[PDB]
């Protein structure tokens, strides 16, 4: 709750100004009504002077003042929102550039296109439209009933009985429902899952018989039989008669109470004239309140999520006071309770290939990500050529440590710009050499636009060809230390051979750290590090680890037949 | 040649309806446990149809819907023969029965090997 | 629109036709009660005060004569709103299985999920909460015009003349507010689509030292769009606030001239009130319903997406393939052309697969290989040409004949939440347990059953034990093996980390005793080396066709593919001896 209020804290003064100013405006908007009755009774008083134009345009002077004030604030409030959103986007851009790279790893594995826009639209309504629309729906009904309870008293009390006709019947409704107030939100949430599985099972239903068809309607029928079982019994006749005590019956019970005109009530008939115009639309005036605060809560939930992104811890910058990688008693944990890496010491000699193997839970993926500072270690240190990676900036680190992992991203631009993203000033000749080494050149020249083809949005090349472009980018970066995930070699089986030959050129003349999944691909590694539940248990060459008859021998034998 | 495939069928003959017969297929030149063996039947004038087949491992058996429950296929690796015990023989089962093995695996177009078949006549 | 008279349930067209006129007279009764305020209040004090509530006894006649007709419209609408609530989602549910799977785009599947889930109580109180309040409030300003005709015609036609100019004025205010929300949602989308792009490429940008150059270019592009937004607020809402001003300018306007340009009518201060009760619920609800008008018009349009654009496959049930049932049929492609929208996927393909053999389809991921299987399976239909199973057009097949003709192993396991045995029994629910045991064994699912304490009864959904990719595949292969279809198709996407899954595919193709014509889009030499015929598909055309040995002797596209797949299996990092400088092989 504090996250949302902390975000909107610099706006507390512009918001409370929007409340009292809007309150005065809606009071001015009901002013042409409080004087039209006067204009009527001033003629009843036999005035009809030649200077009646006076009170005729004071109404015009107020309908204009109300619209001028309404237009002035709705413009001042939209420009306060625009400046608040502009500074917020600048803070978000700064935040996304300082969070750990691992924070992005499958953070948006679904199209978050809409929920970022749905929050910015809800954030806009909360700052600009929430406060004015809220008080305008509560001071307008509360300023007329006090204006009607000074006109007549019983004719004002005659219209307090149709509102308690509605209210307590809905209080009886909220307790006769009972078990069906908490089920409806869950049954609407859990019924969208049966719909998604029914749409996913379509290719099965066409081929095989299956029961997904009847498995869905059974969940759909007891859902329609759910709300019909509690929105037809006690609403088909109860709110049937309270939705009629509000529209036009207010006018009828105004006049049957208006029949005691001056015969017993002893009040001027135009003291009822305020009841003529504002007592007819009172029922719809204090029901729209709940629809003004409905946007405030869904908006403040968006502000809490935005501050949560602004509250996330960043990559802490620390002080210093042939890539040789030194892992010194490294430990890491995502959550503050569950360990992932447990006191790991390792040295990657310059120019050698080190392979990370292990069963489930080994942590070989997490361990390699720490070498690229995707996350900061919780214990120990990771040094590259004697320098801790925490005492380096994003340029010093990623000039020494490059990585080719899954889901490699292409930026909006041409093929030549994506290959040279790490050194754009490099000539096209150097760009073409990296494309040939990555076995993507012949595919590029086959394209109609060649190296001028635009990538980023939609391309004619496949995922394996996308990978070879980023491999060309990594080759052109030419890092002394390279973190490689072998899963990129079989992510596209139709192009597994070409990606392999690209990795051959990529992993030469530099320190290579490989996340190995198929043990037969790292049999020539200079160092095979076996991981088990976050600890190192075996380190040696392929044949040494076969002779020890330990964990590597078991994994190697398991991968046969 | 010395490894020439050869299949011969036997066990046929005339037997009235409701009876039973047992067919045998003496294979030569290949192990019956290596490939899948299939029983076909073809009445004069009509196209041949499969009756039953047994897996190479020996556990997976399938039968045509017109014989399932009445026909049973089995194998004897020791003698390298294939059996087909057909009970409750209906006159619709009157046809010439063959056993079949196909030369797959070898990266070529598969070639079917057939025998001379055995006549099975069943009258009602 | 025709959106609602599409959702009209059968057996209830009389209850909505009566509702149409039974709710129409209520607008007539509230129109005479408004013009009955003209004389009732004109005599209450203006001239000859207090007339013993004569018109009140005639207004009490029309008030509760509207109470009787409206106590049924809501009640009828309550049941009518539930009748459409029931008929709607049932029809869309029974229609989706018969939709051409080409229609199931990533977006059309999202709109179909909204239509059959988030459309519950909104459709329940559809008619009573918006349809009847709008149908009534739209004809009342014209209903009093004919209900005022018998009091004054120069005052009556002046209402029907003024009702068309104010409707268009609001229709322009509702069009200015509708055209303003579009640009609003476009700039904020252009605002956030740059934040999303800078976020998804953060790894590539940081690794390429391009994080700060892109930081300033987006920060300035957002600062420039921030300026373009400020100037469009200045020249836009000077019109919006004018139209609620335009609502009160006609009030004091006519009441400001009926007071001075009259003089002959101080009983015309009900006229200022008669004109008010005409404008009390004009743009007061029209603005209060215009937020829920498209919020209920497009849920009738995303709902219109399913049924109006069914795109149901033709499937004329003319034939049932009752020739050689249970026999492996030949597969024929006769000038088959296919396109996804406008791009050509298959550009006139003609081949004939002989019955009983297995064919392997290879090619550079042109998505035509997978399309060839979909057309055989019947998930899609060819744009031009024919696909014949033993000379019988697959489109001319009965739904139950086309369903039981092809068995498919998709790239995805497509498993549902339930027991592992239930996911296999989908291929044939009435199959004897001997066939189920053989299918799970050939697919090597029994290797998985050992590590499961409950065996095949182990629930594999989210509330049960989890399976791996290779294990899920083996379950999918057993499901396809269990179905006794004379055709089997494999869109191979096997796990590279599961030797049992790799062996299960080979067994399903070579150790299946049932005669089947088998086609597989595969990439591993272990799965295609047993094929009798290979189709190399390139750019929507079959550029190579032949046996394995003869294609390898030709030295063409399949020969290079075979050698590359062979070398890919022998691959090891750092094992090419720096011979890459000469040959690039
Ligand atoms: C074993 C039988 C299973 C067969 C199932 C095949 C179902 C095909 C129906 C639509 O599915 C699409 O198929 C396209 C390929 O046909 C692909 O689109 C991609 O492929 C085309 C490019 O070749 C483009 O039209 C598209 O834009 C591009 O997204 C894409 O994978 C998929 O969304
Ligand atoms: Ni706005």
């Amino acid at each position: 709750a504090e996250a949302g209020s902390r975000l909107l804290a610099p706006l507390k003064k512009p918001l409370i100004v929007s409340g009292v100013l809007q309150a005065l405006i809606t009071l001015i908007e009901l002013a042409p009504f409080v004087l039209l009755v006067e204009l009527a009774r001033l003629l009843l008083g036999g005035a009809e002077a030649e200077r009646l134009w006076t009170l005729g345009l004071t109404a015009v002077s107020l309908i204009g003042l109300g619209a001028v004030l309404a237009a002035a604030m709705t413009l001042w409030l939209h420009r306060v929102d625009a400046r608040f959103a502009h500074e917020l986007r600048g803070r978000l851009l700064t935040k996304l550039s300082r969070l750990p790279l691992g924070w992005f790893t499958r953070r948006g594995s679904a199209s978050t296109k809409q929920l970022v826009q749905d929050d910015t639209l809800a954030l806009h309504y909360l700052i600009t439209h929430a406060i004015p629309d809220a008080v305008a729906a509560v001071v307008a009904p509360v300023a007329v009933l006090v204006y009607l309870f000074v006109a007549d008293w019983r004719v004002a009390l005659v219209l307090f009985i149709p509102v308690l006709v509605y209210l307590v019947l809905m209080s009886v409704m909220t307790i006769q429902s009972g078990s069906k107030i908490a089920q409806a939100p869950r049954w609407a949430e859990r019924m969208g899952g049966e719909a998604g599985a029914f749409l996913e099972g379509q290719p099965v239903i066409r081929i095989f018989g299956g029961a997904a068809a009847s498995r869905f309607r059974r969940r759909l029928d007891d859902y329609i039989d759910f709300l019909v079982s509690w929105q037809r019994p006690f609403v088909g006749k109860k709110t049937l008669m309270d939705l009629v005590t509000r529209p036009a019956t207010f006018l009828w019970i105004i006049l049957v109470a208006g029949v005691p005109l001056v015969v017993t009530g002893r009040m001027d008939p135009v003291n009822l004239l305020p009841f003529l115009l504002l007592g007819t639309t009172f029922g719809a005036r204090l029901l729209g309140i709940g629809y003004g605060l409905s946007g405030i809560q869904t908006g403040m939930l968006a502000a809490r999520r935005i501050q949560t992104v602004l509250d996330e811890p960043e990559l802490v910058v620390r002080d210093r006071t042939p890539g040789t990688v030194e892992l010194d008693r490294v430990s890491f944990e995502y959550r503050p309770g569950v360990p992932v890496i447990r006191d790991v010491t390792l040295t990657l000699r310059p120019g050698t290939v080190t392979a990370l193997v292990g069963p489930s839970g080994s942590g070989k993926s997490t361990l390699a990500a720490l070498v690229a500072r995707f996350h900061d270690v919780t214990q120990g240190a990771i040094r590259v050529d004697g320098r801790d990676i925490r005492t380096l900036t994003a340029d010093e680190l990623y000039r020494r440590v490059g990585f080719v992992l899954q889901d490699a991203q292409l930026v909006h631009g041409s093929v030549a710009e994506n290959i040279a993203l790490a050194e754009p000033d490099a000539g096209l000749e150097r760009i073409r050499t990296a494309a040939r080494d990555a076995q993507i050149h012949d595919r590029i020249t086959r394209m109609p636009d060649g190296y001028d083809s635009v990538l980023g949005a939609g391309s004619a090349l496949s995922g394996g060809e996308r990978q070879r472009v980023t491999i060309a980018r990594a080759i052109l970066a030419d890092t002394p230390v390279l973190v490689l995930d072998e899963a990129t070699a079989f992510a596209d089986p139709e192009s597994e051979y070409l990606v392999q030959q690209a990795i051959n050129r990529l992993t030469r003349d530099r320190t290579v750290l490989v996340i190995a999944h198929r043990l037969h691909t790292i049999t020539h590694a200079d160092q095979i590090v076996v991981l088990d539940d976050g600890r190192i248990v075996e380190v040696g060459t392929h044949d040494e680890l076969l002779a020890a008859g330990g964990r590597y021998r078991g994994l190697w034998d398991s991968g046969r037949y | 040649g010395p490894s020439q495939v050869q299949l011969v069928e036997s066990g046929g003959g005339l037997v009235q309806a409701g009876g039973s017969l047992r067919l045998s297929c003496a294979a030569s030149g290949f192990p019956v446990s290596s490939s899948t063996m299939t029983w076909y039947r073809q009445a004069p004038g009509k196209e041949r149809e499969w009756v039953a087949a047994i897996n190479s491992y020996g556990y997976y058996t399938v039968y045509a819907d017109s014989v399932k429950g009445r026909f049973t296929i089995s194998r004897d690796n020791a003698k390298n023969t294939v059996y087909l015990q057909m009970n409750s023989l209906k006159p619709e089962d009157t046809a010439v029965y063959y056993c079949n093995v196909k030369d797959t695996g070898q990266m070529r177009e598969s070639y079917d090997y057939w025998g001379q078949g055995t006549q099975v006549t069943v009258s009602a | 629109i025709r959106t609602l008279l599409r959702l009209v349930p059968a057996e209830k067209r009389g209850a909505v036709a009566g509702y149409a006129v039974l709710t129409l007279l209520s607008v007539l009764l509230r129109a005479v009660g408004a013009v009955l305020l003209i004389p009732l209040l004109a005599a209450l004090f203006s001239d000859t005060p207090s007339d013993a509530w004569l018109w009140l006894g005639w207004l009490t006649a029309v008030t509760l004569a509207g109470w009787v007709t409206d106590t049924n419209t809501a009640r009828l609408g309550f049941d009518l709103g539930f009748a459409v609530l029931s008929r709607t989602q049932h029809d869309m549910a029974d229609r989706l299985p018969n939709v051409a799977m080409s229609w199931f785009t990533p977006d059309n599947t999202a709109t179909a999920r909204q239509a059959i889930a988030a459309t519950g109580p909104e459709l329940a109180g559809l008619v009573v909460n918006l349809l009847t309040p709008l149908i009534g409030a739209a004809l009342l300003p014209a209903a009093i015009g004919v209900a005022l005709l018998f009091v004054s015609v120069p005052l009556g036609l002046a209402a029907l003349a003024g009702v068309a100019v104010l409707f268009g004025a609001l229709a322009l205010s509702g069009r200015l507010s509708r055209a303003a929300d579009k640009v609003a949602g476009e700039t904020n989308s252009a605002f956030t689509e740059r934040i999303i792009e800078f976020a998804r490429t953060q790894q590539a940008l940081r690794a390429a030292r391009r994080v700060e150059p892109a930081r300033s270019q987006v920060g300035s592009a957002l600062a420039a769009q921030h300026g373009a937004g400020l100037r469009l607020l200045t020249m836009q809402i000077p019109g919006q606030v004018l139209f609620s001003l335009a609502g009160q300018v006609a009030l004091i306007g006519f009441a400001g001239m009926a007071v001075w340009l009259t003089v002959r009518g101080q009983l015309g201060v009900p006229e200022a009130i008669a004109l008010i009760v005409v404008l009390v619920r004009y743009l007061e609800p029209f603005a209060a319903i215009a937020d829920l008008a498209p919020a209920l018009e497009t849920t009738r349009a995303t709902l219109n997406r399913i049924q109006a654009v069914l795109d149901a496959p033709t499937l004329p049930a003319g034939r049932r393939r009752l020739d050689r049932t249970g026999a492996a049929p030949s597969i024929e492609f006769d000038d088959v052309r296919f396109s996804y929208g406008d791009e050509v996927v298959l550009d006139g393909v003609s081949f004939t697969l002989r019955p009983g053999n297995t064919t392997a389809i290879v090619g550079p991921s042109g998505s035509g290989k997978t399309t060839i299987l979909s057309l055989i399976a019947g998930l899609q239909q060819p744009a031009s040409g024919r696909v014949l199973l033993d000379g019988v057009d697959v489109t001319t097949l009965d739904p139950e004949a086309r369903r039981a003709a092809v068995s498919v192993v998709f790239q995805h396991p497509y498993l549902f939440d339930g027991t592992l045995r239930d996911n296999v029994l989908v291929g044939d629910p009435e199959a004897d347990p001997d066939d189920v045991t053989a299918a799970m064994r050939l697919a090597r699912v029994d290797e998985l059953l050992d590590r499961l304490p409950d065996g095949d009864a182990t629930v594999v959904g989210e509330g049960g034990t989890a399976l791996s990719g290779g294990e899920r595949q083996r379950v999918s292969i057993a499901r396809a093996l269990l179905k006794p279809a004379p055709v089997l198709l494999v869109d191979e996407a096997t796990s590279a980390l599961d030797n049992a899954n790799e062996a299960a595919v080979v067994d399903a193709l070579t150790a299946d005793p049932r005669p089947r014509t088998r086609v597989i889009v595969a990439h591993r030499l272990a799965s295609i080396r047993h094929a009798d015929r290979v189709l190399f598909v390139e750019a929507g055309r079959v550029v190579e066709d032949g046996a394995i040995d003869e294609l390898l002797a030709a030295g063409g596209r399949f020969a290079q593919f075979w050698a590359q797949q062979q070398a890919a299996s022998e691959w090891a990092i750092g094992s090419t001896a720096r011979a890459l400088e000469v040959l690039f092989q």
